RNA sequence: UACCCGCAGAAGAAGCACCGGCUAACUCCGUGCCAGCAGCCGCGGUAAUACGGAGGGUGCAAGCGUUAAUCGGAAUUACUG
RNA sequence: GAGACACGGUCCAGACUCCUACGGGAGGCAGCAGUGGGGAAUAUUGCACAAUGGGCGCAAGCCUGAUGCAGCCAUGCCGCG
């Protein structure tokens, strides 16, 4: 059992682009119902007008993927006259086809954090250059550490130090998903117009 | 009687002229590093376009030392100077190929016979 | 423009460069095939168009352009350019020969074959 | 040995480029702003002499296109001007 | 010796390549061929000094690998196919 992620995208095109965009989805949903793999709907970001769509990711779940995919991967060509534009020469429209990437997101575990019990650095008084209080949660793989001494009691200050160590934690799971949709945003000026790997001709919407 | 931060010259055309020494090899506390000890080095300058470059960490074998080295009939040979030659930090083996000034059969071993080979001249 | 402005100072001659000049005296330059892609003409043409990347021997890179029907040539390769001009596709000074060093000829071209380096299709 | 004298047979040897205009020379079949691009102006988005093949013409040929490269056309460093 | 401070003459220093018992020694194709390399790219480790005349000698003789020249190549050009 695969698990992919494709990205299906307009690139940088006009409506006509986006409404093939659509057709193309509905189409490719059609043939992987009938090829016998699930899926669910990621992100549908509208376009511009009516029935246009801008861009959409697709999770698949199925067995013998990597030959379903590669008589779709690529680039999708649809040729007819604009339908916004009545009198438009151009009839070459093209849409890309993609696969992206996905971390190894995991819980977060705690036999990953060691404790170090310390001097709490003040000024200052004879009490706290004596108090062990100061507790370090340092996580090995990463290697992030956080200091909690608010408290004069060690247990709250050994449980508010694992707790911003979880909260810093979910600050670098967090900047990950930027990072890579930072390299989902290219793929939409990636798009190579040429070289089509399908071809839909008029209204019917004929494979070939 | 060579130390750590104790300044060698380079006997032989690695392309480098100056290391110091970082670490004696091959035991506990070691002091000091006589004729055919192992040392590791760091390079302080060299030429412009050699095989090693400036601050890099490697190995190096001495050769030639001031304080001189002595034979069983009680003899003694000092020289002017501390010179090493650059071994590879994983083969122990010399990179250049051309040996300058005099060495001693403190190195006639398995270990070094390519640079006995190399010296021009052996005391 | 009087004769004594023109013995205090002569007529000046235009100085003219080379729009090839990556070539330095050469018919060509030798590089290798770095990166090879296509891009797209600007207003008012429309295509793919098939180019490759080159780097030159003293240190600098060029861009290149492939002719004719149908090419083979992938990275970590050698080639040649002859020289040749396209406008539209920005940046591009230079064509590949049909078999510079990698490549090959126009595969079942018929006229003009020796433009495309097409051997001789003979009966 | 240059060269001089006999043998056989068209044999053992005809190919190459461009082609809308500049510039001598454009019809068709395939394709459809795709595949194809030059020296410039510019062709191809269903009717193409500008793309490919066929074909055709034209002109050359032990050579054509590209530079390294020059001069000219450029009176576009101009004393002639 | 007349002659530069010197191609194949001498001495010293230097880098590079070789022979050694380790003490020490030898060498310089930008002469004709040739090899490796670099290149986008250019010939065969051929012969007769028979001639030239440099050269050296009275000369024979010979360096001669410049010369006479070869073999090869569409390289520039010329005339041939
Ligand atoms: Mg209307
Ligand atoms: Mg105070
Ligand atoms: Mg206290
Ligand atoms: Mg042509
Ligand atoms: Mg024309
Ligand atoms: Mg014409
Ligand atoms: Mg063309
Ligand atoms: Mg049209
Ligand atoms: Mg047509
Ligand atoms: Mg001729
Ligand atoms: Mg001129
Ligand atoms: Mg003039
Ligand atoms: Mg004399
Ligand atoms: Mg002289
Ligand atoms: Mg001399
Ligand atoms: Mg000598
Ligand atoms: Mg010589
Ligand atoms: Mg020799
Ligand atoms: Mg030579
Ligand atoms: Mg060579
Ligand atoms: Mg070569
Ligand atoms: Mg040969
Ligand atoms: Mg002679
Ligand atoms: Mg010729």
């Amino acid at each position: 059992m695969e698990e992919k992620i494709i990205q299906i995208t307009a690139g940088r095109g006009p409506l006509e682009c986006q409404w093939v965009v659509a057709k193309v989805l509905k189409t490719f949903l059609q043939e992987a119902t009938q090829a016998g793999i699930s899926y669910t709907i990621l992100s549908r970001e509208e376009g511009d007008a009516n029935l246009t769509v801008k861009s959409v990711t697709l999770q698949l779940k199925g067995k013998e993927l990597a030959s379903f995919l590669k008589t779709w991967l690529g680039t999708v060509c649809w040729v007819g006259k604009s339908t916004f534009r009545k009198f438009h020469q151009r009839s070459n429209w093209y849409i890309g086809v993609f696969e992206l990437d996905q971390l190894q997101r995991q819980l977060f575990s705690e036999r990953d954090v060691q404790f170090q019990t310390t001097r709490s650095q003040g000024n200052g008084g004879q009490n706290v250059n004596k108090v062990n209080s100061a507790v370090r949660a340092t996580h090995l793989p990463t290697g992030i550490s956080v200091l909690a001494q608010d408290s004069r009691s060690q247990l709250d200050n050994k449980k508010l130090a694992l707790a911003r160590l979880k909260e810093k934690l979910a600050e670098m799971e967090l900047q990950q998903l930027a990072e890579q949709a930072q390299n989902h945003w290219n793929n939409h000026t990636q798009v190579q117009r040429g070289n089509p790997v399908r071809t839909f001709k008029g209204t019917d919407f004929k494979s070939t | 009687m060579i130390q750590e931060q104790t300044m060698l010259n380079v006997a032989d055309n690695s392309g480098a002229r100056r290391v110091m020494c970082i670490k004696v090899l091959g035991g506990s506390h070691r002091r000091y590093a006589g004729v055919g000890d192992i040392i590791k080095i760091t390079i302080k300058e060299a030429i412009p376009r050699g095989k090693v470059k400036k601050g890099d960490v490697l190995k190096a074998v001495v050769v030639r030392t001031k304080k001189g080295v002595r034979r069983p009939d009680g003899s003694v040979i000092r020289f002017d100077g501390n010179a090493c030659v650059l071994l590879n930090n994983n083969s122990e083996q010399p990179i250049g190929t051309r040996i300058f000034g005099p060495v001693t059969r403190e190195l006639r071993s398995e270990k070094f016979m390519k640079i006995i080979s190399l010296a021009p001249e052996v005391l | 423009a009087t004769v004594n402005q023109l013995v205090r100072k002569p007529r000046a001659r235009k100085v003219a460069k080379s729009n090839v000049p990556a070539l330095e005296a050469c018919p060509q330059k030798r590089g290798v095939c770095t990166r090879v892609y296509t891009t797209t003409p600007k207003k008012p043409n429309s295509a793919l168009r098939k180019v490759c990347r080159v780097r030159l021997t003293n240190g600098f890179e060029v861009t290149s352009y492939i002719g004719g029907e149908g090419h083979n040539l992938q990275e970590h390769s050698v080639i040649l350019i002859r020289g040749g001009r396209v406008k539209d596709l920005p940046g591009v000074r230079y064509h590949t020969v049909r078999g510079a060093l990698d490549c090959s000829g126009v595969k079942d071209r018929k006229q003009a074959r020796s433009k495309y380096g097409v051997k001789r299709p003979k009966a």
